[PDB]
C-alpha cells in the first residue's frame, strides 16, 4: 500500500464531509459511539483508517460538542450523558461492572468499552474523568496481581494471538 | 595520581584544540540562527520567552495545534492518553496560542521572586529595629489580624493545591507555565501570612503565632464557611483543568479573595494603625495582578474568542461563572459577619463603607471578567445579596 | 581507599578481561555497597572547599574518601558517609555561606542526603528503615 | 506597650515558616488524589530540605545568574560556541532536545506526585520539583538556543521541536523518560521517575556527559547541565520518602519489586543503546568505554548503594538486569547500524568512525572490527558520504535481508540478523493487526496491556512513500528549502539535497508483510 | 580583512597556549592565597568586605593607621595635605578601624538596591491596576501628604549634599564607603518621595506633582523653619567631616528625621487609609537602620572608645550633640504645628498621641546614641519643649 | 471618587523623576563650595544621562552579575 | 573608510619610516579630527548588534564606519556620528532592551555622547559650543 501525506489526505477530508452533515445531538452521539467501537482500541472492528482515526475522532468530538452547547439546556451539559442517561448513574453502573469482573481479561474489556461509549463529549468531563480513574485503579490492581506468574507461551494463548514468528 | 584519566579539554588543550580547528568548517552551514524561527510571534518580533517555551509539549496533530503525529507510546491502563481532549470541555483551534503578557519563563520568574525574598528580610530586620509595631491597634493585632488573617492562609493554600491536577492535565507549555507559577504565588501568599504572624510573635510577648486558632477558624467559624466550601470544590471536586483555573482565579479569588485581602485586611490595616501588614499584602496583590494578566489571556483572548469555538466556550464559561459566582457571593455574605467584631470607622466598616467596598469588588470584576465573556450581572443585586449578611 | 576509586576493580580491566568479569555469572545481580558518592561542580567556592575541607579534615575523619578530577566536576566516593559543614566553608570563604548556598554546587548524589544544622551529609544509612543502634 | 518593645534586629528564616507547613492541610471527605493508583498506604512524611517559595526563588536565581553570566559574557567573548568538534556539536542537537522532552514530562509526572501526596510538606516539595523541571526544560532549550546563535551549524539546533517528528529514534524518547512516567500509576512515579529515573539514569545522562562535552571542546553544556542536576538532590529526597512508606506496608510493598523491574527495563531499553551510541559515535574524543560508564553509575553505584542496600528490606535486584548488561556491552553498536543506515530521517550530521575510532572500538569491544567495522567500511566504499553516489544504507540492509523492526512497546529499532545485544523477534497477529515485539519483558507488557501500547511506527505511517517526500513534508531541510539538515558526514562541502536522496529511490516497506 | 592584527588568545590558541604552559612553573611559588592576609579582622574570620576595602586608602604613618611613609607627592597651594589630620577634631590610634556591620562593598550595596528598584516598579504597576488609591482620605492625600511629605524631600536632599565634602575629606576607605552609601540612600529618599507624588498624579485627576508647592513650604512655611536651618548648617556651615556625619545622621536625622518620616507620615498613613505611602517609607526606614549600624560603629565602637582618645572624642561629641540637639528640638517644635492641620484621631494626633510619639523618638535616641557617648538627656524635658509648639 | 479610577498599569520611569531634580536645590547665603577654586563662572547645566539612585543600582548590579558569573563559575 | 582604520596612515609604517613621520615637525601639534570612536565589549547581545545592526543598517547609513576585532572588544570608528537604537536591538534580541541596557556594554567612547528617545549617539559635534 502507499500512504497519503500525514496531515492532509483524502481519508480525513472524506470523513470531515460526513461529520459536516451531523445536525443533532442524538445523531452525533450515535455517530461517535459507532465510530469509537469500529475504529479505536485493540478490540476495534477495523484498522482500515489506523493512521487517521485519532484526528477524525477529534473532529467528531468538536462537532458533537458544538451541537451540545447550541441545543441542550445548561443543566444537561453538567448532569447528563448525551445518550439521555443520568451521568452519575452511568458512573455507578460501570464502577460496579468492573468491580464484579472475575478476571483481568473481563476487567480490561469493561474499561475499554466504557471509554469507547462514554468518552467526552458523550459524558461530562468531570464525571468521565473520575469514573475512568476508578476503573483504572481496579484494572491496574487485578493485572499487577502475580504479574510474572504466567509464562509467555501461556499469555500468548490467553490473549488469543496468532503467532506468526518466533526467532530461535 | 587519581585512578581515572584527567580528561584534556578541547577548548584549551593545544593538541585537541588544533584537531578541532581542523575539523570545523570555515563557513556556517545555514544562516537561520533564530531558535524555533517558525513559532508564530504574538508581538512584533519573536520573544525569547516564546522561543524557550513554545512547542516543548510534544503534542500530535489530533490535539489542536500539535506538530507531531501518531498515538502516544504508552497510555494509562484502559487507554487514557498521556494528554488528550477528554481533559477539558473547552475547545480551540490551537492549544499553543496562550501567551503570558509578563513573558515569564522560569528565569525571570525566580529572579523577581528572589528580589522580594531578600528585600523582605532586610525590611523585617529594620522594622523590628524601628520598633514600629508599637503603634498598632492591639485589638486589631490580636483579635482580627492574628486570628482571621491567619485563617485566610488556608484559602491561599487550598487554591495552591487546586493546581496539582492542572499541572499534570493541561494541554500546552505556555499554559502549564502560567498555572505552575500561579500555584507557587498562592502557596507563597499562605507562607507569607504565616511569616508575618511569626514575626509579630518575636515582638509582642504573649502573641501566639501557632496555626491552631487560625485552623479552627477556617474549618469551623461561620465567617469562613462559604469560602472553605468553595475552595474544597475547586480543588478536589472537579478535574476539568480549565474549570479549575477559571473558577479559582477568575471568579472565587477575583471576588472573595480580592475582598478579603485588599478590602478587608489591607485597607483596614491602614485605618487601625497597622504599619506591618501592608508590606505583606503588597506582595499578594502584585501576584494577583500578574496572575490575572495570564488568566485573562488564556480565557478571554484565546478561548472566549477562539475563531471556531468562542461561543462554544462561553457557554461553559457562563455556566461555571453562574455556579461559582453564587458560591463566592455566599462566601462573601458569610465573611462580612467579621465586621460585627471590628471597631466602627465611618466610611470603612459601617454599612455605607462595606457597600462601597463590595461595589469596587463586583464592579471591577464585571469589567475585568464578566463583560469579556458576555456574562450578565447586576452589580447592585450582588452587593445587596452580600449586605444581607452584614450585621447593622 | 583504593576500592572507592572511580576505576576500581573491574574498571581496571580492558578488552576480553573486562568482558569476562562483566559477564561473569556472579555479576548478574546487584551487590550491596556501603559507599556514597557526591559530585560538586567546579567553581571558586567549591574548589576552595575541596582543597581545604574535603581533602584535609574530611579525609582525616574518613580515610576512605577518594576525590577525582572529572574536568567540569569533582567526583567523591567514600565509605559510610560524606559530610560538609557550611559554617566551616563560610569561615574559609569570608562571605555568607548557609547550607542553602552549599547546595548551589552539589551536582549529584548516590546515597541518602540530609541536613542537621549547618552540616550537609550524604550517608549509606536507609533512614526510616535502618533501626537506631543507640538510645542516645 | 506604646513605648517599650524589643528592638533587636530579627527576621524569619525559611525553616521557621517550614515548621508550620504540615498544619496547612485540613480534613474533608473529598481530600484525596484524583489519579488511579495501586498504592494506598499511609504516607504522612516530612520534607528533608526545608524550602519555602521565597527561598526556592533565591536559590534558583543565584544558580541562574552564574550560569547566564558564564554563557552570555565569558564564553561568548571566547568564541566558545564554535570551538566544539563537529561530531559533538551535532550530538548536542539530540541530547539537549531529547532531554528537554524528558524534563518537560517530569513536570507533569511531578504534578501527579504532588496530587497523590497526602502530607502538606510533600505537596510543598513536589511543587518545588515541578518548578525545577520547568527550569530544566528551559535550560535544555537555552543550550540549543545558544548553539543556534554561535555554532557553525544552527540547522537542527534551531527547530528540533518539529524536525524530531520525522525520525524513528524520537519515538522511543517519548517513552523512556516521558510516557513511561506520566501514563500510569501516580504514586508509582516515586519508583519509576525517582527511584529509577532520577536516582539511576540522570547521573550518566546529565552529569557524566559533561566530561565528554569538555573533551570535545564544549563548555556550554557543562555550564548548564551541571546546574540542572543540582536540583536533583531534592527530587530523589522526595521520592525516597514514599519508597520508605511503600516498603513499610506489606500490602503496598507487594507491588514494589514488579514496578521496579518494569521501570528499570523500560528506561534502560532505550537509554542504554541511545546514549551509548551518542557518547561513542557522536564524539571524536572518548572519555572511556560506554560500558564502563554504565558499569560505574548503573550496575555498581546505583545498583549497590540504592538497590543492594534496599535488599535488606525486601527489594530485589531487577530480574531483567542480566539482559540489561548485555545491552550495555553491545546494544549501542547495534543501534549505530540503524542510525547510520537511516541517517536521512534525523536532524544531525553523522561521522563514520575513523581509523583511530575503529582501533579504539576494537580494543575496548573485541569483535567490533569484524562485525560492525566491516559494515561501516563497506558503506563508505559504496559512497555513504558522497551525494552523487545514489547510495543509502537502509536500502542495502533490505536487499541483504537485514530488515529493521520497531518494537511495538519501546519503539526501539531492532535488526535481528545483525544484533549482538539482547533481543529476539516475536511477531503476533491480533484482531487483524500484526505486531513486532523484541524481548521477554516488553512482550509481557504488550500481552497483558495491549490497549496501553498502540503507538504507530514510522513504517506504518510512511508505508510505500519515498524518502525525500517524507523528509520535505516534515521540514527536514535547511533555509534554502532543499539541503537536508541531516548529513552522512560532518564536512562543510558536498552536502546532500532532497534530489540526492530521491536519486536513491528508497521507499518505505511493511516489514511485517512477509509474516 | 581588518587593518590591524587579529590577536591570538593565549588561553585558546594552540601555539600560544603551549608556549605559556612551558613557561608556567609546576608548583606554586607561595602558599599564602588570602588577599591582604595581614588585615586585622574585626570578626572571627577575615571577610571579603575587609579584603576588598581595607588599606585601599594610601595613608602614611603620620596619619594614624597608615602603612606608607613620607609626604604626599603634590599638595594644595599653601600646603594642605592630600589627606590630613587637620580635617577633623577627632583623634584615634587607627583611622582604618571602622567596619560597616552590613559589610557593604560596592557589589552587595547595588545588588540590594537593584532588588528594590525593580520590585518598586512591579508594585506600582499592580497598585494602579488594583485601584487601591480609591480609599485614601482625600484631604490627607491633597493637603498633608502632597504638600508636606513633598516638602520633606528637601530635608533628605540637603542631608545628601552634606556628604560631598565628607567624601573628599575623610581619612579611611571603610569610612568613605559608609559615607557615600549613606549619601545615595538620602538622595534616593528624596527621589522616592517625588516618585510617589508623580505616581499619584497619574491616578488622581487634578493632583499636582510639581515641586513648586513643596519647595515653597520647605523654604518659607514656619513648620519647616527649624529643620531647614539645621540642614543648611550641617550641609554648608561646617567642614569637619566627623561633625557632619554625627550631626546629620546621629542627631538631626535620628530625632527630627525619624519623627517626620516614621511618626508623622508613615504612622498617620495607617490612620487615614493611605495604602500607598507605607511602601515608600518602608524603604527610607530600612535605609535609616542600615546607615545607623555604620554610623554607630564609627562613633561608638571606634571613636568614643578609642583606647587613647575616647574621652577626648566624647568631649567634642558631647558639645556637638548639645548644639545639634537644641537645633533639632527647635525643628520638632516648629514641625508639630502641622498637627493643627490634620483631622483629630485619639491616641494619634491629639496631645497624648504626639507626646507618646515624641517619647518614642527621644527615648529611642537616648538608648541608641546618647547613652553610648555619655550625653545626659532628660527625655521628658525634651518632649515638653517640643509640645510647647503643639496647638491644643 | 471612591468607585471610579483609571486602573491602567503605570509605574514611574527614571526620566520622569529626573525631570524634577533641578528643582531640589534651594537658595541660601551659604550654598557654595567649600574648596578653593579659580573658576567662578555660571555652571547651571543639565545632566545628559538621566539616572536616579534606583536606576543607577539596577545598571551596575546587572554589570556585576555577568562579571562575577564569568569569573567565579566559567 | 580607510582613513578610519585602526592602522591607518602612520600606523602602517614601521622602523625608521614610522619614526620619521612620528617626529615630523607638522606632527608636534594635534590635528582636528571629525571622527568618533566607540568600543563595545564582546557579549551575546553586543555581537548580534555588531553583525545585524552596525555592519548592515549602520554602515549603509554611514559608509565611513570601520569595525575591528580587538579580542575582548569591538573597536568602531566613523566620520561624524555613530548611533545605535536600543528598540531595534531589543527587537533583534527578543527581550527587553532599554537605552539603559545598551550602556552596560558600551565600554569606551572618544566623542560627545547623548541619548534621544531609544537611540544612543556618539558625535563629533561639540554641543553647547557648536551652533
Ligand atoms: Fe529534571
Ligand atoms: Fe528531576
Amino acid at each position: 500500500a502507499k500512504r497519503e501525506p500525514i496531515h492532509d489526505n483524502s481519508i480525513r477530508t472524506e470523513w470531515e464531509a460526513k461529520i459536516a452533515k451531523l445536525t443533532s445531538v442524538d445523531q452525533a452521539t450515535k455517530f461517535i459511539q459507532d465510530f469509537r467501537l469500529a475504529y479505536t482500541s485493540p478490540f476495534r472492528k477495523s484498522y482500515d483508517i489506523d493512521v487517521d482515526y485519532q484526528y477524525i475522532e477529534r473532529k467528531i468530538e468538536e462537532k458533537l460538542s458544538v451541537l451540545k452547547t447550541e441545543k441542550l439546556p445548561v443543566a444537561d451539559l453538567i448532569t447528563k450523558a448525551t445518550t439521555g442517561e443520568d451521568a452519575a448513574a452511568v458512573e455507578a453502573t460501570w464502577i460496579a461492572k468492573i468491580k464484579a469482573a472475575k478476571s483481568k481479561y473481563e476487567a480490561e474489556r469493561i474499561h475499554i468499552e466504557f471509554r469507547q461509549l462514554y468518552k467526552p463529549p458523550v459524558l461530562p468531563v468531570n464525571v468521565f474523568l473520575r469514573t475512568d480513574a476508578a476503573l483504572g485503579t481496579v484494572l491496574m490492581e487485578i493485572r499487577n496481581t502475580d504479574y510474572y506468574g504466567t509464562p509467555l507461551e501461556g499469555l500468548r494463548k490467553e490473549r488469543g494471538v496468532k503467532v506468526l514468528h518466533l526467532q530461535a | 595520581p587519581q585512578s581515572s584519566q584527567v580528561t584534556k579539554r578541547g577548548l584549551t588543550d593545544p593538541e585537541r584544540a588544533a584537531i578541532i580547528a581542523a575539523a570545523v568548517p570555515d563557513h556556517a552551514l545555514d544562516t537561520q540562527r533564530k531558535y524555533h524561527y517558525f513559532i508564530q510571534p504574538r508581538w512584533k518580533r519573536l520573544s525569547e520567552y516564546e522561543q524557550l517555551s513554545c512547542y516543548a509539549q510534544p503534542n500530535p496533530d489530533w490535539i489542536a495545534g500539535g506538530l507531531d503525529w501518531g498515538d502516544w507510546t504508552q497510555k494509562f491502563h484502559g487507554g487514557r492518553p498521556s494528554w488528550g481532549n477528554e481533559s477539558t470541555e473547552l475547545r480551540t483551534t490551537d492549544w499553543y496560542r496562550h501567551r503570558d503578557p509578563a513573558r515569564r519563563w522560569h528565569h525571570p520568574y525566580v529572579k523577581d521572586k528572589s528580589e522580594e525574598a531578600r528585600y523582605t528580610q532586610r525590611f523585617l530586620a529594620a522594622y523590628s529595629s524601628e520598633g514600629s509595631i508599637r503603634t498598632i491597634d492591639p485589638y486589631w493585632r490580636d483579635e482580627i489580624l492574628n486570628k482571621y488573617f491567619g485563617a485566610l492562609l488556608y484559602s491561599e493554600y487550598g487554591l495552591f493545591n487546586a493546581h496539582s491536577s492542572v499541572g499534570r492535565d493541561c494541554l500546552s507549555d505556555t499554559i502549564r507555565q502560567t498555572a505552575v507559577f500561579a500555584a507557587l504565588d498562592k502557596v507563597d501568599n499562605a507562607q507569607m501570612i504565616q511569616m508575618e504572624r511569626l514575626f509579630i510573635a518575636k515582638l509582642v510577648p504573649g502573641f501566639d503565632a501557632s496555626t491552631d486558632v487560625p485552623k479552627k477558624i477556617w474549618t469551623t467559624d461561620p465567617i469562613y464557611s462559604g469560602a472553605r466550601a468553595t475552595v474544597q470544590e475547586i480543588w478536589q471536586g472537579v478535574q476539568d483543568w480549565n474549570e479549575i483555573l477559571w473558577a479559582g482565579h477568575a471568579v472565587y479569588d477575583a471576588t472573595f479573595g480580592q475582598f478579603a485581602r485588599r478590602e478587608f485586611f489591607q485597607r483596614l490595616a491602614t485605618v487601625y494603625g497597622d504599619t506591618l501588614t501592608p508590606f505583606f499584602t503588597a506582595q499578594s496583590q502584585t501576584y494577583f495582578q500578574t496572575t490575572r494578566g495570564a488568566i485573562d489571556d488564556l480565557f478571554v483572548y484565546c478561548l472566549a474568542n477562539d475563531s471556531e469555538f468562542g461561543a462554544h466556550n462561553r457557554t461553559f464559561l457562563n455556566a461555571w461563572t453562574e455556579h461559582y459566582l453564587a458560591s463566592s457571593v455566599a462566601a462573601l455574605k458569610d465573611f462580612v459577619g467579621l465586621y460585627a467584631k471590628v471597631e466602627k470607622v465611618a466610611g470603612a466598616t459601617d454599612r455605607a463603607g462595606v457597600s462601597e467596598a463590595l461595589q469596587r469588588v463586583f464592579g471591577d470584576w464585571k469589567i475585568d471578567y464578566a463583560d469579556k465573556i458576555g456574562f450578565r450581572v447586576d452589580v447592585d443585586q450582588k452587593v445587596d445579596a452580600v449586605l444581607a449578611g452584614y450585621k447593622n | 581507599s583504593a576500592h572507592n576509586a572511580y576505576n576500581a576493580g573491574i574498571m581496571q580491566k580492558t578488552g576480553k578481561a573486562f568482558a569476562d568479569e562483566f559477564f561473569a555469572e556472579e555479576n548478574q545481580v546487584v551487590h550491596e555497597s556501603n559507599a556514597v558518592v557526591l559530585v560538586l561542580m567546579k567553581s571558586d567556592e567549591i574548589d576552595a572547599i575541596i582543597e581545604d575541607i574535603v581533602l584535609k579534615g574530611g579525609k582525616a575523619k574518613n580515610p576512605s574518601i577518594v576525590v577525582e578530577d572529572k574536568a567540569g566536576f569533582w567526583w567523591i566516593k567514600a565509605d559510610g558517609a560524606i559530610e560538609i559543614d557550611a559554617a566551616e566553608a563560610g569561615e574559609l570563604l569570608g562571605k555568607p555561606f548557609s547550607v542553602y548556598d552549599l547546595l548551589i554546587g552539589v551536582s549529584a548524589t548516590v546515597g541518602r542526603a540530609y541536613t542537621l544544622g549547618t552540616k550537609f551529609t550524604i550517608t549509606s544509612e536507609l533512614m526510616g528503615l535502618d533501626r537506631a543502634l543507640t538510645d542516645i | 506597650d506604646a513605648l517599650k518593645v524589643n528592638r533587636a534586629p530579627v527576621g524569619v528564616e525559611p525553616q521557621e515558616v517550614h515548621k508550620w507547613l504540615q498544619s496547612f492541610n485540613w480534613d474533608f471527605k473529598e481530600n484525596r488524589t484524583k489519579y488511579p493508583t495501586k498504592y494506598h498506604m499511609a504516607n504522612e512524611t516530612k520534607e528533608q530540605f526545608k524550602v519555602i517559595a521565597k527561598e526556592y526563588a533565591r536559590m534558583e536565581a543565584a544558580k541562574d545568574e552564574r550560569q547566564f553570566g558564564t554563557l552570555l559574557d565569558g564564553l561568548t567573548r571566547l568564541g566558545a560556541g564554535n570551538k566544539v568538534h563537529p561530531r559533538w556539536g551535532e550530538t548536542m542537537k539530540v541530547i539537549s532536545n531529547f532531554l528537554e522532552v524528558g524534563e518537560y514530562n517530569a513536570i507533569a509526572a511531578s504534578a501527579m506526585l504532588w496530587d497523590s501526596a497526602t502530607a502538606a510538606e510533600q505537596k510543598n516539595g513536589y511543587l518545588a520539583q515541578v518548578l525545577d523541571e520547568i527550569r530544566h526544560t528551559h535550560q535544555c532549550a537555552f543550550i540549543n538556543h545558544y548553539y543556534s546563535k554561535h555554532y557553525h551549524d544552527p540547522a537542527g539546533h534551531n527547530d528540533a521541536r518539529r524536525t524530531r517528528a520525522i525520525g524513528p529514534l524520537w519515538k522511543g524518547m517519548k517513552r523512556v523518560f516521558a510516557d513511561g512516567f506520566i501514563s500510569g500509576d501516580a504514586v508509582e512515579c516515586s519508583v519509576n521517575l525517582q527511584l529509577v529515573g532520577e536516582a539511576c539514569f540522570t547521573n550518566p545522562l546529565i552529569v557524566a556527559v559533561t566530561e565528554w562535552a569538555s573533551a570535545n571542546g564544549d563548555e556550554i553544556t557543562p555550564t548548564v547541565f551541571l546546574s540542572v542536576e543540582t536540583d536533583e538532590l531534592r527530587h530523589m529526597a522526595n521520592g525516597y520518602q514514599t519508597v520508605v512508606s511503600i516498603a513499610n506496608d506489606p500490602a503496598s510493598a507487594k507491588f514494589l519489586n514488579t514496578d521496579l523491574n518494569n521501570a528499570f527495563w523500560t528506561q534502560q531499553k532505550y537509554f542504554t543503546p541511545v546514549l551509548g551510541y551518542l557518547f561513542e559515535y557522536g564524539s571524536k574524543f572518548k572519555v572511556e568505554p560506554w560500558v564502563k560508564t554504565w558499569n560505574r553509575w548503573v550496575y555498581e553505584d546505583w545498583g549497590g548503594i540504592w538497590i543492594g542496600r534496599l535488599g535488606k528490606y525486601g527489594v530485589e535486584s531487577p530480574a531483567s538486569l542480566r539482559d540489561a548488561k548485555r545491552d550495555a556491552y553491545w546494544a549501542h553498536h547495534d543501534l549505530a547500524l540503524a542510525a547510520y543506515a537511516m541517517w536521512p530521517l534525523g536532524f544531525a550530521r553523522l561521522a563514520l568512525p575513523d581509523e583511530e575510532d575503529q582501533a579504539w572500538f576494537e580494543a575496548n569491544y573485541p569483535g567490533w572490527a569484524d562485525h560492525y567495522g566491516k559494515i561501516f567500511n563497506e558503506w563508505k566504499k559504496l559512497g555513504y558520504e558522497d551525494p552523487k553516489s545514489g547510495f543509502i544504507p537502509y536500502q542495502w540492509l533490505l536487499a541483504n535481508g537485514h530488515d529493521v523492526y520497531i518494537d511495538r512497546v519501546s519503539q526501539v529499532p531492532f535488526i535481528p540478523s545483525l544484533a549482538k545485544g539482547t533481543g529476539s523477534l516475536r511477531v503476533h497477529e491480533f484482531n487483524g493487526k500484526k505486531h513486532s515485539l523484541t524481548d521477554d519483558w516488553g512482550e509481557r507488557q504488550w500481552l497483558i496491556e495491549p490497549e496501553r501500547y498502540e503507538c504507530h511506527n514510522v513504517f506504518e505511517q510512511y508505508e510505500g512513500r519515498e524518502l525525500s517526500e517524507v523528509i520535505a513534508e516534515g521540514h527536514g531541510v535547511r533555509s534554502d528549502g532543499k539541503t537536508l539538515i541531516a548529513q552522512p558526514h560532518t564536512r562543510g562541502d558536498n552536502l546532500w539535497t532532497l534530489e540526492d536522496i530521491k536519486r536513491a529511490g528508497c521507499v518505505f516497506p511493511d516489514p511485517l508483510a512477509k509474516f
